[PDB]
């Protein structure tokens, strides 16, 4: 499409054109094959002299080396032109450095909004207390255990004295809201507690959530970023669980410990509970709400821009976006690996309007060949096939490598051939996904990309890259145990998926592709769509692109910090 | 007695990628075994291959067949080190393509472990072994000197805008453009070397363009190879279907 | 050496004389087969596979794949997929594969052939080629467009292989899976006490009996039954788990009308005394008798009986299955304070109950008794001797429990509680089915 | 009804008219006794027992507890020990548990009775009845004081039950403990390479062979070899791992004095054409003959053998076992580009072979081919088809590595290496 493309120049002119710090890119074109390289070094940044006076101060004072651009072979970093990059659908231009996961509170709050997150089932401890104790559930005794439990749950007493509690000032962050099928009850609910699900998504979607969970009634908890932080993912659930058995007794006069609680606590820990993500095995061992257990259907859940966007493009790609950043920076780039990690690996699926060009080319050409099965719609989808995925995928492939082929700018911004096969790869699984409403249809388009890459240049991307690719295409319809499985339900541990870079953002985007070309409420949980579906947390899950922007120019405010506590 | 095809594919870009994967490269220039030690900066040129274990003349081998069917190569026999020769090749038509180097290798070499990323190329191989496979990417088409570079470390370039010379930037600045003709003057680490090494003069734009293994929509553009399309869509169908049921 | 009377849950003789080392897990032939069947057998819920199809939810709670349903009759052609998956199943033509339809057709009961636990490392080829073969038979029989092949996978399989587990799949068995172990040897272990009960049919003796038969292999597969250890587990197992000369069911039948755990110890006491097995070893100034244990192995079987006895004479009162946790605990903290001897497992079935009690009763985890069992981190404590009591308390509730057997185990008391050494394991070990 | 002849390592046959079906895990009783020895087996380290209790090093890297040593000759008593063990292993008189001391009494070969594998529901029983009947052997023949006791336990238990395994202990076995699968059915698959290769004598096809026994009873286990699936994983079993025809071993002899990662494949698809089991489906333009797979899955067993066959090729030149991952990569990859056919495992083997270089070659992890496994997150992916060519190569390597047999499975090797089937495992499924 004609204005994206035209976003994307205006990327390439401000990454290459214009001066950006002093590195002395004063003009060119952004289609010239040539350049001249100026070998400034890390001082034509203004955040790299920044960081460099840091570092050298800092180990003056602390008496052993730190920070120091000489360390690095050869020469410091910026021989050639170092430049800004875009947040794809926005104006926002950031610092290189701003957009590492460490630098940006943006980004580091959405990992702990979804980490302090999980979500408990209502329903089986009020079958307890009517079952075990016979007590009236209504939505009096609901409304006072909701505001007894906003007390509890941030870390406050209510049953013992002499108890200490955490500070109010610290744990601002953390609150439970409750959200239902049940339309008689929602209308009972203080506002104050209530997800309105009638209120927050379109009347179909509404309706789809709705019929999916039926008339029962859940609490999304958000624990302290605190607490997260200084503990894990495995933390919430017990969290959540030790204050929701607190608040039960509290509020309906029960023993405060007997029998009956320990029903609520089963309830709570795990048989009405429902975690962000599952356990990993024994290599990557991992408890519950780390980024390895997290499906890519839940992630699609979790982004919010299905609820508040009728651009089946936009809604995936934001997903995208999402997914790149906390499945290649925070979780492969951090917990499975660390070190200076894989920031741009990332940022190639969410700056400067690349993959958004090669995306929205391709919903124009689904749309002109197929009659309009990328428009929203869930019988004006092309039937999955190997045909129509070959059709899409080849031409997705073909534009996109050509468009980095005239723009020299562009080739030279994805230096590296995974941010190259990241993007065109996920355009044609995109792609795929918005024409079928089949999200394996999707990894179908995602592995022939790659495929069609490969021999298209004579390379692909690191040494490592196309494990899972060349395993790809022949794993997507597969239906061996360790093989099968729909993309939806899918994630970081998927056996082929367990390792690299470049590809789970995509796959998450593939996954919601599926479902925003359908127009669907939600991807794989309506659980996880409805709780994050609140303005509250801190993080925009609405807008995960800008909110990265929003980190890298210092105007994100996280939680967590400690300065209450911390001298002058 | 099959004759191999090697890959499918009627344009220059393929005919270029079949000699390169049969080896059948034309040799374009020399460089001495001084000079390829001296690049290659393993040890000192002209000294012995420093060893990693005894001849395995001298320690003996295991009695089994496959060691007695196959002769180890004269690194192996000498116990030599595992070493390296590596480039980075530029997008826009250097002769060569890092799949289509690491191809070279596994079929024309002996006891060789190329890898393949988008911006590097590596031969793995005992030492003497590697300096084999070395000198025949030095000299023969398969290498530009100007587009491509030898590079152990610190590899970027491949996908980096041209220099307005036609030298592919290099972080390190290795080997240049000096009087017409490309000068490499420290070794694939970046340490300077106590004699320069003339590489030749540059392929044209125009002769690089022929004799790439690479596609460009403003060259010899991919889409227009319908063989090697269909190939991939060959593949993938293949692969899609027999991973469902292989039938 | 040793032999004691094997008596049936009814208190009738079954077999005399049998020494107690024929009894391990490691030589006996009903125990062992007992073992294999719980290895090599899976259930399917042929219903919930339908449901999943149609409606998309598979994978785990709350989800649902939208658009991609498949409207096959799985049910009404349960006898057809039983045959296919038997055929896929089978390893030779007339071996010990057995495809049974339960429940109208709602279930099936996939026992995989003794060769594929025999080639096997472990027990996880009962879940895999069960869930493979009804997958492949799905597929073929209802005509499955290779772009709906992970919509019909998932709906078995769940979301294996993203989680460890076949979660919110249709394929369950009575063991976990092995990673879910927390020690070596632990896998019999991990067997929840709802399952043991819902097969025994909430017959609290063969409950008891039937857990003391995995406990105790689990014990033996820890390395826990070595040298003088081995004896020691065999009369826990004889007496506690099998009723051994009928103390377990005349102590429980003495103390039955009016009787409560302080009565249940009187008769342990007495019995004890009675046989030699403790003798007066002092006397203090107040005249309390400080008891000795004679034969000290012995005296925990004592023990064991009258903790498992204690526990039917007290849940059996009330028809209620928590009374189970302080039942463990007061019984041999109280039998302590009347003879100066330890209790049960020196200590540890005490220590046991009490974690057991708090997490039964408190906020914290745990549960009703039903979700325990030898590999719960709360009640993994004591070598065997604690879960028998928990999964006859179990089948002894009357329905005071949210979490019931019902809930958690329907499909495998449906499907496991048929099998005639699992319903009945005293007569099973007797050799008198 | 596909049968293959059977040949050894030295390309003699073994036997004729083979049904592969009775190479199946699940029905053959030489690869199920391999399984059995494998499952009952441990090895226990005395001279490592011994200096645990004097030193007090014991239960992990580093440690070491001060003021606590005992000094038992416990090597000097081997004889002694090995004897009371057997009496305490063993469940009944005259059984078929075997304990036997090794290395002049610096190790033993504890193998439990198949009774308590059959009435134990995975494999641990060897390690845990191993460590308690050494555990009691020593505190009965040295007189512990029972204060005592937890130094004479831990120098053999090291850290269990604090830590998961018997981490900084001295009991040994060929698989992992069952915690470590990645997936269900996995056990089986979760064997170092190097310990193959150990077993082995460091004879290539031996180690390849017994690989795929180990590899392939894992996808049995896994339920990868369900309906049309036996047949295809059975195929790749006899003809890559147990050189079925004779096809492997002739086609790496034909490549073995100048042949490359190349020129197998020439002897790859020469012999496929030549037994009919593909042909030309198009010829291009160009001339290039696109061709089909007339047998799918005796087509990917003509790869498996190819990969294999060059992976003997390719390390056994450079005597080197780091060629191996690149070897799986682009033996299929050029055999797809020649063919216009899938590679082996329609791909799963040059993916396995992508990151398996990476992870070979890069700073994120891995390390040398000897670590890998069927069960390791690099080296899963294909299905038994790869890791029996890393054994190969690791058996191949001259002395380039750092983390060799010896350093990683010397005490295996030692161990394990002199039980017939598995040194021989080829004669074994043969029935010799
Ligand atoms: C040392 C290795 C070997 C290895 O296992 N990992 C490295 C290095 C590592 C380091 C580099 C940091 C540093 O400079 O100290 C980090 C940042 C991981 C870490 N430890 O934090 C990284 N790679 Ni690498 N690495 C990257 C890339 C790449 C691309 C670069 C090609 C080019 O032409 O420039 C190539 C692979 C390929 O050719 O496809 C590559 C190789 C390599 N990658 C080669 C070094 C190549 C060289 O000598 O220059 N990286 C990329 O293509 C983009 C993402 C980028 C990562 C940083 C980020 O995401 O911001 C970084 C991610
Ligand atoms: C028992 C177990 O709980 P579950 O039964 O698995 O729900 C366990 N909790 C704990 O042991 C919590 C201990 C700290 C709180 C009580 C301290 S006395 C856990 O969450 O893994
Ligand atoms: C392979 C495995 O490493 P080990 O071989 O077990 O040391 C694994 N690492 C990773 O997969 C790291 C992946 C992220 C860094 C590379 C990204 S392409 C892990 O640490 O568990
Ligand atoms: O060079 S490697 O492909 O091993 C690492 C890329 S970050």
């Amino acid at each position: 499409a004609a204005d994206i493309f035209s976003k994307f120049k205006k990327d390439m002119e401000v990454k290459f054109a214009q001066e950006f710090g002093s590195n002395k890119q004063t003009g060119g074109d952004i289609t010239d094959k040539t350049a001249k390289f100026l070998r400034l070094g890390p001082e034509q940044d203004p955040r790299k002299v920044e960081m460099i006076k840091a570092g050298k101060e800092i180990a003056e004072k602390r008496g052993i080396a730190f920070y120091n651009p000489m360390m690095h072979s050869g020469a410091p970093l910026g021989q050639r032109a170092i430049t800004p990059y875009t947040i794809s659908g926005t104006d926002i231009v950031c610092e290189p450095d701003d957009l590492h996961y460490v630098n940006n509170a943006a980004m580091q709050q959405m990992w702990d909004d979804i980490r302090r997150t999980c979500i408990v089932g209502l329903d089986m401890a009020h079958e307890t207390l009517e079952k075990r104790l016979g007590k009236e559930v209504t939505p009096e005794t609901i409304n006072h255990y909701l505001e007894v439990l906003n007390h509890a749950m941030p870390g406050a007493a209510v049953v013992q004295e002499m108890m200490v509690e955490t500070h109010p000032a610290l744990v601002d962050d953390c609150y439970v809201k409750v959200f239902t099928g049940d339309d008689a009850l929602a209308d009972e609910i203080d506002k104050q507690f209530l997800i309105d699900i009638n209120k927050e998504f379109s009347e179909e979607q509404a309706a789809q959530i709705k019929a999916s969970i039926g008339k029962t009634s859940w609490q999304a908890i958000h624990i302290p970023t605190i607490v997260s932080r200084t503990t894990d993912g495995a933390q919430t659930s017990r969290w959540a669980a030790m204050q929701i058995g607190m608040s039960f007794i509290s509020a309906y006069a029960m023993c405060a410990g007997e029998a009956a609680v320990a029903d609520l606590s089963f309830a709570a820990k795990h048989a009405a509970l429902v975690s962000m993500g599952e356990m990993l095995p024994a290599r990557r061992a991992r408890g519950p709400n780390e980024p390895g257990g997290l499906s890519f259907g839940h992630l699609s859940d979790i982004v919010q821009t299905s609820r508040v966007s009728e651009d089946p493009a936009k809604i995936a790609l934001e997903v995208v976006g999402a997914g790149c950043m906390l499945y290649d920076q925070i979780w492969l780039g951090s917990y499975m690996s660390g070190g200076v990690g894989f920031t741009q690996y990332a940022t190639a699926a969410y700056t400067d309007d690349i993959l958004d060009n090669n995306t929205y080319y391709d919903v124009d050409y689904i749309n002109d060949k197929y009659n309009g099965a990328a428009t929203v719609g869930k019988d004006n989808k092309v039937k999955a096939s190997l045909e129509v995925v070959k059709d899409i995928a080849t031409e997705s492939t073909l534009y996109g490598i050509e468009t980095y082929e005239k723009f020299p700018t562009a080739l030279e911004d994805h230096f590296g051939g995974s941010q190259r096969a990241t993007v065109l790869a996920a355009a044609a699984g995109v792609a795929c996904s918005l024409a079928t409403g089949n999200a394996n249809a999707g990894l179908s388009g995602w592995y022939l990309s790659m495929y069609l890459h490969k021999e298209a240049w004579g390379r692909l991307g690191f040494f490592g890259f196309d494990l899972q690719d060349q395993c790809g295409a022949t794993n997507v319809l597969s239906y061996q145990g360790d093989e099968g499985l729909p993309d939806e339900l899918r994630g970081p541990n998927y056996p082929n998926y367990a390792m690299n870079v470049g590809h789970q953002g995509g796959y998450a985007g593939i996954a919601q592709a599926a479902h925003s070309g359908r127009g669907d409420a939600f991807t794989v949980n309506p659980l996880l769509k409805v709780c994050f579906a609140d303005d509250l947390l801190p993080f925009n899950f609405a807008e995960p692109r800008r909110e990265f922007g929003r980190g890298a120019i210092r105007e994100f405010v996280p939680a967590g910090e400690r300065s209450l506590v911390i001298p002058a | 007695a099959y004759e191999r095809q090697y890959y499918p594919g009627a344009t220059s870009v393929a005919a270029n990628r079949r000699k390169h994967m049969s080896g059948k490269l034309e040799k374009l220039r020399e460089i001495s075994d001084e000079d390829l030690t001296a690049v290659l900066g393993h040890r000192a040129p002209g000294s012995d291959y420093p060893s990693t274990h005894p001849p395995l003349a001298e320690m003996g081998e295991p009695a089994c067949s496959t060691r007695e069917n196959v002769a180890a190569t004269p690194g192996a026999a000498a116990g030599d080190r595992v070493r390296y020769i590596q480039f980075a090749d530029s997008m826009y038509n250097a002769p060569a393509t890092p799949y289509f180097r690491s191809y070279f290798a596994a079929i024309n070499f002996r006891g060789v472990d190329p890898g393949t990323l988008s911006g590097r190329q590596i031969v793995e191989a005992r030492e003497r072994d590697m300096e084999q496979c070395a000198k025949v990417q030095m000299e023969t088409e398969i290498t530009d000197h100007a587009l491509a570079g030898v590079r152990g470390a610190t590899v970027h370039g491949h996908s980096v805008r041209l220099q307005e010379d036609g030298v592919m930037f290099d972080m390190l600045d290795r080997r240049r453009l000096e009087n017409g003709t490309i000068i490499m003057d420290k070794d694939q680490v970046a340490i300077p070397l106590d004699r320069k090494v003339d590489l030749g003069k540059p392929m044209s734009s125009e002769e690089a363009a022929k004799r790439t293994t690479i596609y460009r929509v403003d060259n010899v553009a991919f889409r227009d190879d319908a063989e090697v399309v269909e190939w991939v869509h060959r593949i993938f169908d293949q692969r899609t279907k027999f991973g469902f049921q292989p039938k | 050496s040793d032999t004691v009377d094997i008596y049936d849950d009814r208190g009738k003789l079954l077999e005399s004389n049998v020494d107690i080392m024929s009894l391990a897990p490691t030589r006996n032939a009903a125990i062992q087969s007992i073992i294999m069947d719980t290895k090599r057998s899976v259930a399917v819920n042929l219903a919930g596979i339908q449901g999943a199809l149609a409606s998309g939810k598979m994978g785990g709670k709350g989800r649902q794949i939208l658009g991609r349903g498949l409207n096959y009759d799985i049910v009404g052609n349960a006898d057809a997929i039983a045959e296919n998956v038997k055929k896929l199943v089978q390893v030779d033509e007339g071996d010990d594969t057995n495809v049974i339809k339960v429940k109208g057709g709602k279930s099936l009961l996939i026992q995989s052939p003794k060769s594929r636990i025999i080639a096997g490392a472990d027990f996880m080829s009962a879940t895999t080629v069960g869930a493979a073969a009804v997958t492949q038979t799905i597929m073929d029989m209802f005509g499955t467009d290779p772009y709906d092949a992970p919509i019909v996978k998932s709906a078995v399989w769940g979301s294996y292989p993203q989680t460890m587990d076949l979660m919110g799949g249709q394929v369950q068995g009575i063991l976990s899976i092995p990673q879910n172990n927390e020690g070596l040897g632990f896998s019999l272990r991990n067997i929840m006490a709802n399952h043991v009960a819902a097969i025994s049919n909430r017959n609290a003796m063969n409950a008891s009996a039937l857990s003391s038969i995995y406990e105790q292999s689990g014990i033996f597969e820890m390395g826990g039954a070595v040298g003088m250890f081995e004896r020691h587990q065999l009369l826990g197992l004889a007496y506690q788990g099998l009723n051994a000369n009928n103390l377990l069911y005349d102590i429980v039948k003495e103390n039955g009308k009016d009787g409560t755990i302080g009565t249940v110890i009187e008769s342990v006491v007495r019995r004890a005394i009675e046989a030699g097995i403790i003798s007066v070893d002092k006397t203090a100034p107040s005249g309390y008798n400080f008891y000795k244990a004679n034969d000290v192995p012995k005296w925990n079987a004592c023990a064991a009986v009258g903790t498992l006895a204690a526990t039917l004479v007290n849940c059996g009162a009330g028809r209620a299955a928590q009374n189970v946790s302080s039942t463990l605990l007061y019984f041999n903290d109280i039998l302590e304070k009347e003879t100066g001897l330890p209790g049960c497992d020196y200590g540890k079935v005490e220590g046991t109950a009490v974690g057991f009690s708090f997490f039964s009763h408190s906020i914290y985890g745990g549960g009703g008794p039903g979700v325990f069992n030898g590999n719960h981190v709360v009640t993994r404590h004591s070598r065997g001797f604690a879960i028998p009591c928990v999964c006859a308390a179990v089948a002894l509730d009357a329905g005071t429990q949210m979490f019931s057997i019902e809930s958690t185990s329907g499909l495998i008391g449906d499907v496991f509680g048929a099998i005639p050494e699992f319903r009945e394991p005293i007569k099973a070990v007797a050799g008198v089915l």
